């Protein structure tokens, strides 16, 4: 009577092991862990959604409202949290876009789900509720689309595409956002139309160079790669033209030295006397080969030593130092050259053309110029990012990425299938599944009825993070939707969103002038692995930690 | 205060801060220590 | 400086809210398997060392400390159903802890004010009475056979329904005998006595309508068997009193000191002359006896009983009918109990038991319980509480009305009906209420191992036919109206389950704030 | 749910309680189901003092252990419960509550839902008080045969003490009622015997007494020792008195007051003394072996001791308050406070009257009486513990004896009721059902578990409880069929059966009664408790 | 179900502070005022300058609002907004970073 | 005795043996109670480097997390050793092992020695081996029938 | 395998309670261990007999040969040994010779 058996028996399993079922409300409390952090990204969502700050360990700081970044240096303890978690991690590295709608719908799914438990439905019919109207909700986004890119490249068109995905993203200013990356990619498209090549296009091409100072009105595009580099011997801005014939040496530049017991072997003063002079003869015949073929830059993989840095000095051949990997990789697309690790004269065809090297000061140091004209068009193009603050460097360079990454779902299926924005593309699914759920006899209606419902939440954050009251507003937004179709064709309907604050009241007339639209292959895998997230959840009976 | 823990710089409480007239009153007494020093 | 010394650190906002709803769900989730007939027990452990081992649901709530400020609101809400009624305390945290879990997704979600919301509890609250009014039927309250049946509602729920033929003839005999005619009934707890003696079987048992005392005898000449019986009820000890004043006395004289003892020998046999003026049969008191009042009074036959409890005496002078007096100079033959009968101490190797039957309408009843263990025996004093008051609203008004399931969701549909009727800001947080009545019924089903998803599925489109009767049963689960079986209870149990849930949902939904370290 | 609203606040739900009340249950019946049957263990309870208490029962070895487990409570207070009223059953119903518990839980791994499980137990319960009218045979009282007392009272000893022992104090408990009897009034107490604890000769040596014994010395040595005819005088009022219930003083002008003043305290004694004197010379003077003894319940002036020497009266002081109203029985007196009235009526007699010294002490000896309405009991042992394992042995077997005359019915022994009800609750045919296959299911368990009760037995003599049970079901079946009726028995020497009502076994009416209804409810409420929580401020 | 304590599940790890309620962004708002009360005397050419000790007992003396936010350690997110923007106005006019 | 051989020692024998491995193979067996079937529970497991294992599969529970009681160290070792030759029956044999136990330990509890419950346990499996060839029937691979390997797989 | 299961029976009863049973010890274990006091009075019988010194918690020492007097002064924590203790004091009290036969 004083003190409990304390669970006896339990020795079973060491003491920092502890068993969480469904039964205990712990399913409940499963599901009022996800709002925890769910309410969290509910703020960052749209193009008023409100950037967060999370500091590590080691002290970086990282402003960002994108829900799958903010989830990487937050330490989560709930097993469940983490399924959560690693679902918009995949959706950035596949899509690169709708990481915050993956990280909100699988968290309504368990919001509407805990009133599912509640009237006794069991584990195994909530699951098939969601994957029968999973499917219907697939084949009702392709019946839906609007619109399409057609050609690869066009001024106007990329305006549709890049702009309302980084409107959300650091929203600012749009055209000045919008024209930076859009240049950058028509630089690395190969064009050749009516030749029927299978396009191609890389995520990583476009880099992002981070610079403080100045003004984002200072940005501009650079054709070439931008590094931060002091050139040794002298600095030349190469006003002689004529372009240039480049070299890149993945291999550095010094005399060829044995891997095994380099040693100097001297038997008497003769050939002392000569080994001075020998070496400077092997550097002077290596390097002659190569300025005769008229090469006025050498790119360099690893620390080239002084001997050799003579004489490329006295042909006035620049030196640039390239270290790791990757970035001496993307150097020789820009120019089309071939690496060789030999140190002779390198293959004409293989040396590649720069018409102008420059060194200026941008933001107090010397960075070397390897932009292109219009000519010769070079690939991995960079974009010079001015900025007063650096972390709003790092959110804007993977709002840049947000951008390119559109770009990829431009090539692997037939085209861009344009789908309605500011909401418009959750909001006609839910008149859809509930006439869907009403075809279907039997007890699976309730998880489908409430699987639409759980698409109310993009209305209701646009609308909430707008500054809005969500109860005027959004029923407000139904008597579109409510009076279904007409006896006539031609309706426009299917273009009402939710606007941002000004004279709310719905708004914004039809958006198809204001051309923000979503993508459609990021639509399709946003629904499956947000549904497979809360499946997951709701999968697990019994869960089990260790430790803690 | 609010109720949560406000610290601008490292070693918070460890610095310390001189303002006003009494920033100034300890430079010159700092001054004539020093002075009564070197003119023996 | 520190500025506040209490809760300097502030929560407030959604995180605030949602520790309010959160903990008051906790308190209902524990309790949801003590509703219905095949509901389970619950053990709890005080630091003292007593064990408690019931379904009831203001036992379990007030002998659990719990840490969170807002969630001991709930613990009280019990005390209120209890101490007005006494059944039914168990309906309303589940009740009150379903609005709550039903009202969370509005703050969060519609981003609905509070005021907003209790102005539609309150609207709702007053439709409810209502439906609850309409389904209620008068029955006949001089019915002894009808008023069984209705006992017989808060039994099925407790361990006594293998008993309750025999216990609604325990409880029907003491609710008639100490009420009487005046606010109509005005019968009173106090005036009914429950004796908890150890050992014995349940299936035999007496309502006695007496004042049973555990006290023996002064002196072993008293008779413990008296035909016709006369108590006379004295507060002041027979002991020689002394006066609080610290009188000295000075003694002189070789004679003074032996004539005080003397004095003190003459008042008290002069004491026993002013009791024998009436010649009682019987004297009770309060206070202790000395042994030389014992001897003056075996020559009359007078068996004292001393040190009797405060509040007997005023037990006794009800079935007795004798008059409290201190001073025995007052004594007369009216206040001399009368019509007391079969006086009688049956031994017992635990205690010595005195036995009352009587015969200025209030009267007054002792029930002797026996049980297997004195554990088990204090369920059944529980039980028998909860049993008695039941009857008690019956007799106060007429009104009758369901339950079981049936009353519960005949409010939820009445509610559907008008929502849809509302149109405006309202109609949300008047959804809640209907969807807070279906707690109850659903409880039943998942207590019974019965579908709730089927059950109440075809259970909503029965009240849509025209009858309020159809309930749930606690056994099969079926549809089956209520008159069948008889599920009955009075209205207001009901009406004091829902009224205590809507006023306690508008205090936590005002709560904006939780702050601690005051210690005033 | 439970840690939100207090974070030391635990519990267990569900089967996480349910193997507590199934276990805590089995772990206390192992330790107890040794001390069931006459070959059952000793147990030596040993405390923190060194005091050493050597009982087989468990309503003493449960009262000196506090249990931990709050499951094992309910069984410990349900046990001393049963001790209370039938003075007898501790143990048996210790071993019932378990067993119905692990029968019952066997059916709740099955899917089987612990409210109907309940149910079979309240069902077969109320069938069994049918057949305990039936299986109850009636003996006439009013013969008052030794033989039959005998029988019934030495069943009882033997699960105490070995047969050595049992055969000295058959005869004893036996003669604790003789005189005592009522036909009309029913009353019956055996609070009137007195429980003695004195070492004296041996244990075994222990005899029975028809009068009562007080532990009170003459006080004086010239008092008479024996006394051949002797009244004894009642007297509540205490001679010396403690103190003055109104503070008062003597102020004394000269010295010559100061004894003057001292001889003032002197008239209020010799007040009470005068009539006393004058009582013993009423009767007749100059009158030898003829004395007068005094016993008092408050002290006695030792200063008044030498007025009641030179007269040859014995003075008794600081007598017990139970001790008043069994002088009245005794010695056939009257019960007086104060002096002021006195008679020869009230005045009581006794035939012998003797002091014996054992040790530093001397004990009062009364008998000789013509008709003594009580006696008392005298325990003498060779060290303490003696003293409560016979006294544990006396006790337990007043109520066995006490039930016989209280209820005339007497029930075999021997666990021969036990067997009986296995047979009878198997089918019930149509007779109480109330649902189908609902109840059949608590019925088997209620059935199969009250067959622990002669499986126990055995066990504690060391042989097979299977194979002596088996021969008891083949017996019954011939039983049946041979038109004769049959009280199958356990023996516990040659593992076989018997007959209860020749080997002279029989067991108690209420024990049996309170033990069945007794371990039903606190093994169903075990059954409908899902979840054991703890809460509180420390 | 594994013991009778049954730990609750915290969302986050242990140490991380809270945020939301009524003042979290009021927060940040007191932090950079602060540290303007210091920059706020430097400026003008009548200003006076800010004497700074570090751990290391290096003495020195600035007005600069880039070099002041150097000297010291700024452990608070927002407040670390002020430094980049003093060393940006630093790295590339120079002047006017204390304005 | 063992006190005097060893000054410090921990040892449990006859009835406190005997809960030993009947209770200790009751909580085991709960535990894969639950997981056998198509409909039942899935665990997680979760340790403390943030490694998460996913798995209705008995083996990976017992590996995972240790087990202090020896009595399950027997059962986990017989269990993922039948998992390893056969891929399958880590559940089973536990779901054997512990019920085996306590469908004999209510005997045991009578006075019937353990030997001779033993020994009716050989006897009583040899004829599962008897009854194992009529019980099972003939496959001929020479029909290369597909649907057959589809409902096998399918379990 | 590290852990023992500490028994379920380990929350019944306390931690402080020492159970000596049949087939658990005792059993002429416990006999061996009154032989220590035994051959202390082995020693002390007959006109040979060796006396002992004891000296109580309060310092006072009491030099005899007689059983009776010996054990008690002594604080024996076995139980069993005041069964031989409370033996030999009967013998003092009301015979007074014998006692160191008892023991």
């Amino acid at each position: 009577s004083l003190r409990l058996p304390q669970n006896p028996n339990a020795g079973l399993f060491k003491q920092g092991y502890n068993s969480y079922s469904n039964a205990d409300g712990q399913i409940i409390k499963s599901i009022a862990a996800i709002r925890e952090l769910h309410q969290m990204c509910l703020t960052s969502m749209g193009p008023c959604g409100r950037n967060k700050i999370i500091v590590n360990h080691l002290g970086k700081i990282i402003i960002t409202n994108d829900a799958a970044t903010m989830l990487r240096e937050l330490d989560i303890v709930h097993p469940a949290v983490k399924v959560l978690v690693m679902a918009t991690e995949q959706q950035k590295i596949d899509m690169g876009d709708g990481t915050n709608l993956v990280m909100i719908l699988a968290g309504e799914l368990l919001n509407v789900s805990e009133k599912l438990i509640s009237m006794g439905l069991s584990a195994v019919e909530i699951i098939q509720g969601y994957n029968m109207a999973r499917k219907f909700t697939l084949k009702e986004l392709d019946e839906m689309v609007v619109g399409e890119i057609t050609d690869k490249n066009d001024k106007n068109e990329l305006l549709k595409m890049i702009k309302p995905v980084i409107s959300s993203k650091k929203y600012g200013s749009e055209d000045i956002l919008s024209e930076l990356v859009s240049e950058a990619v028509s630089h690395v498209l190969p064009v050749a139309q009516q030749a029927g090549e299978i396009p191609y296009f890389n995520v990583d091409s476009i880099r992002v160079v981070k610079i403080m100072g100045g003004s984002l009105s200072n940005s501009t595009v650079i054709k070439g790669m931008v590094f931060n580099r002091e050139p040794e011997g002298h600095v030349k801005s190469l006003s002689e033209d004529k372009k240039h014939k480049v070299a890149v040496f993945t291999c550095p530049l010094d005399i060829a030295n044995t891997e095994t017991k380099g040693t100097v072997l001297l038997h008497n003063a003769q050939e002392m006397l000569d080994f001075s002079k020998g070496e400077e003869k092997q550097i002077d015949a290596m390097m002659k080969e190569i300025a005769d073929m008229g090469v006025e830059c050498i790119v360099a993989g690893a620390g080239v030593g002084e001997l050799a840095l003579h004489y490329l000095n006295r042909y006035g051949i620049l030196v640039l130092k390239v270290p790791s990997k990757f970035e001496l990789r993307r150097l020789c697309r820009v120019c089309g050259a071939t690496p060789l690790p030999r140190l002779g004269a390198p293959t004409p065809e293989e040396l590649g053309l720069v018409e102008t090297v420059k060194t200026m000061e941008i933001g107090g140091d010397r960075v070397t110029v390897f932009k292109q004209e219009q000519g010769e068009i070079s690939r991995t193009s960079t974009i010079i990012l001015r900025g007063a603050t650096q972390n709003n460097l790092d959110d804007i360079e993977r709002a840049i990425d947000d951008g390119v990454a559109a770009v990829k779902g431009l090539m692997k299926p037939s085209g861009g299938k344009l789908l309605p924005g500011a909401g418009a593309t959750e909001i006609e699914l839910i008149s859809r599944i509930t006439k869907y759920g009403e075809r279907t006899p039997g007890l699976l209606q309730l998880a489908i009825k409430q699987f639409a419902v759980a698409f109310e939440v993009v209305p209701r954050t646009l609308a909430e993070t707008a500054g809005l009251d969500v109860n005027e507003v959004l029923p407000n937004l139904y008597a579109a939707h409510n009076v279904t179709e007409p006896g006539a064709v031609k309706t426009d309907h299917l273009y009402k969103g939710v606007d941002i604050d000004g004279e709310s009241d719905e708004g914004v007339k039809d958006i198809r002038e204001e051309n923000i639209y979503d993508m459609l292959a990021t639509k399709k895998f946003a629904i499956n692995v947000a549904t497979e997230a809360a499946t997951t959840v709701l999968s697990i009976d019994q869960i089990i930690m260790a430790k803690k | 205060e609010m109720g949560r823990p406000f610290i601008i710089v490292k070693d918070q409480g460890n610095k310390k801060r001189q303002h006003g007239l009494e920033a100034k009153k300890s430079h010159i007494l700092a001054a004539r220590s020093v002075a009564s020093i070197i003119k023996t | 400086v520190v500025f506040m010394n209490a809760s300097q650190e502030r929560t407030t906002g959604r995180q605030a809210q949602i520790s309010n709803i959160t903990a008051a769900k906790a308190v209902a989730d524990v309790i949801r398997t003590c509703l219905g007939p095949k509901a389970m027990l619950k053990m709890l452990l005080d630091p003292m060392g007593g064990l408690v081992l019931t379904n009831d649901g203001h036992a379990i709530l007030r002998e659990i400390d719990v840490a969170h400020p807002a969630a001991k609101s709930m613990l009280e809400l019990s005390r209120t159903q209890d101490e007005e009624v006494g059944d039914g305390t168990t309906t309303v945290i589940i009740l009150a802890g379903e609005i709550l879990a039903q009202c969370a997704p509005y703050l969060i979600e519609k981003n609905i004010h509070p005021v907003i919301i209790i102005q539609a509890l309150k609207k709702a609250l007053t439709d409810a009475l209502e439906v609850i009014k309409q389904v209620s039927k008068p029955v006949d309250v001089e019915n002894d056979a009808a008023m069984k049946k209705l006992i017989q509602a808060s039994i099925g729920t407790k361990y006594v329904i293998h008993w309750s033929e025999k216990m609604c003839e325990l409880a029907l005999d003491a609710v008639k005998t100490v009420r009487k005619d005046l606010n109509f009934e005005i019968d009173i707890k106090r005036y009914v006595r429950v004796e908890k003696i150890p050992g014995g079987d349940v299936l035999d048992s007496r309502v006695l309508k007496g004042v049973l005392l555990n006290k023996d005898v002064v002196h072993p000449k008293m008779s413990r068997h008296i035909e016709n019986p006369r108590v006379v009820l004295l507060d002041c000890p027979l002991e020689y009193k002394k006066g609080e004043s610290q009188t000295n006395i000075e003694i002189e004289k070789e004679e003074d000191w032996n004539r005080i003892l003397q004095i003190e020998e003459e008042q008290v046999q002069l004491m026993c002359e002013q009791i024998l003026a009436v010649r009682p049969t019987l004297v009770i008191t309060e206070k202790g006896v000395s042994d030389l009042a014992q001897h003056y009074l075996l020559k009359g036959g007078c068996s004292v009983l001393r040190r009797v409890k405060k509040s007997d005496n005023n037990r006794i002078a009800r079935v007795t009918g004798a008059t409290i007096v201190n001073r025995v100079e007052d004594l007369k033959e009216s206040d001399v109990g009368t019509n007391c009968g079969l006086f009688k101490v049956e031994m017992i190797g635990d205690e010595y038991f005195s036995f009352l039957d009587n015969c200025g309408l209030q009267k007054a009843c002792t029930i002797m319980l026996r049980g297997g263990s004195k554990d088990i025996l204090n369920e059944i004093d529980r039980n028998l509480q909860d049993a008695m008051a039941v009857a008690r609203n019956v007799m106060l008004s007429p009104s009758l009305s369901p339950g079981g399931g049936a009353t519960e969701m005949a409010v939820s549909v009445k509610l559907a009906e008008k929502a849809k009727q509302l149109e405006g800001i309202q109609q949300w947080p008047y959804q809640a209420v209907a969807d807070a009545m279906e707690c109850i019924p659903r409880t039943l089903i998942q207590n019974a191992g019965g579908d709730p998803i089927r059950l109440l599925s075809q259970l909503r489109a029965k009240h849509a036919q025209g009858n309020f009767t159809t309930g749930i049963d606690g056994d099969k689960g079926k549809i089956v109206d209520m008159v069948s079986y008889g599920i009955w209870e009075p209205e207001v149990i009901k009406q004091q389950s829902v009224k205590t849930a809507i006023e306690s949902a508008c205090l936590l939904l005002r709560v904006d704030d939780i702050v601690s370290g005051v210690r005033k | 749910s439970l840690q939100l609203l207090n974070p030391k606040a635990e519990s267990l739900r569900r089967d996480a309680a349910l193997k507590v009340n199934v276990t805590s249950a089995e772990g206390l019946q192992s330790v107890l189901e040794t001390n069931l049957g006459p070959k059952g263990t000793l147990k030596m309870l040993v405390d923190g003092a060194g005091n050493i208490k050597l009982t087989k029962d468990g309503k003493v070895l449960l009262t000196e252990m506090q249990i931990q487990s709050p499951t094992a409570v309910l069984i410990a207070r349900a046990a001393a419960a049963q001790d209370e009223i039938t003075g007898d059953g501790t143990t048996t119903v210790v071993c019932l509550v378990g067993e119905l518990l692990r029968q019952a839980h066997r059916f709740i791994q099955e899917g089987v839902h612990p409210r109907i499980i309940t149910d079979g137990f309240e069902i077969a319960r109320k069938e069994s008080m049918k057949f305990l009218d039936e299986f109850k045979i009636s003996k006439t009282n009013l013969s008052n045969d030794r033989e039959f007392l005998l029988q019934v009272a030495r069943s009882s000893l033997l699960t105490k003490v070995d047969a050595d022992l049992t055969e000295v104090l058959t005869p004893i408990v036996t003669d604790a009622v003789l005189s005592v009897y009522d036909a009309q009034a029913d009353n019956l107490d055996l609070h009137m015997v007195e429980i003695m604890q004195m070492q004296h000769l041996s244990p075994k040596d222990t005899t029975f007494i028809k009068g009562l014994v007080l532990d009170h010395g003459g006080r004086h040595p010239d008092m008479p020792t024996r006394v051949k005819n002797a009244y004894v005088l009642i007297l509540n009022v205490s001679l010396e008195y403690e103190k003055t219930e109104v503070n008062s003083g003597f102020f004394y002008s000269s010295a010559d007051q100061r004894d003057k003043l001292a001889a003032s305290e002197r008239k209020f004694v010799d007040a009470k003394l005068k009539k006393i004197i004058d009582l013993k010379n009423e009767v007749c003077g100059m009158d030898p072996d003829k004395g007068f003894v005094i016993i008092n319940q408050k002290g006695i002036d030792p200063m008044s001791l030498d007025v009641f020497a030179k007269h040859n009266i014995l003075a008794l002081r600081r007598a017990k308050r139970r001790n008043m109203e069994r002088l009245q029985l005794v010695t056939g007196g009257e019960a007086q406070n104060s002096v002021e009235d006195l008679s020869p009526q009230i005045l009581g007699f006794s035939g012998l009257v003797y002091q014996e010294t054992i040790g530093e002490e001397k004990f009062t000896y009364v008998t000789e009486n013509t008709d003594p309405k009580s006696c008392t009991i005298l325990i003498k042992g060779s060290t303490h513990y003696a003293l409560a394992q016979t006294k544990d042995a006396v006790r337990d077997g007043l109520r066995a004896v006490a039930n016989v005359l209280k209820d005339k019915n007497i029930i075999p022994g021997a666990g021969a009721f036990y067997i009986a009800l296995s047979r009878y609750l198997r089918s019930a045919n149509m007779n109480k059902l109330g649902a189908k296959g609902k109840t059949k299911t608590g019925i088997e368990a209620f059935a199969e578990a009250l067959l622990v009760i002669p499986k126990t037995l055995v066990k504690n003599s060391g042989f097979d409880p299977l194979d002596v049970l088996a021969m008891v079901e083949d017996e019954l079946d011939d039983a049946q069929d041979s038109d004769e009726t049959r009280y199958v028995g356990v023996d516990l020497n040659i593992g076989d059966s018997c007959d209860p009502t020749i080997e002279g076994i029989w067991d108690s009416y209420r024990v049996l009664r309170n033990a069945i209804t007794g371990a039903t409810g606190i093994a169903s409420n075990l059954l409908l408790c899902d979840e054991l929580l703890r809460a509180g401020r420390s | 179900n594994f013991g009778s304590q049954t730990p609750t599940i915290v969302v986050l790890k242990e140490g991380t502070d809270a945020s939301q309620g009524k003042g979290q962004i009021i927060s940040n708002i007191n932090a950079c005022v602060a540290v303007q009360e210091a920059l706020k005397p430097t400026l003008g050419p009548l200003g006076s300058d800010i004497l700074i000790v570090t751990s290391n007992q290096k003495t020195t003396i600035s007005n600069d609002g880039a070099t002041i936010l150097k000297l010291l350690d700024v452990v608070h997110p927002a407040a670390k907004t002020l430094v980049d923007i003093s060393r940006a106005q630093d790295a590339e006019v120079g002047d006017g970073t204390t304005s």
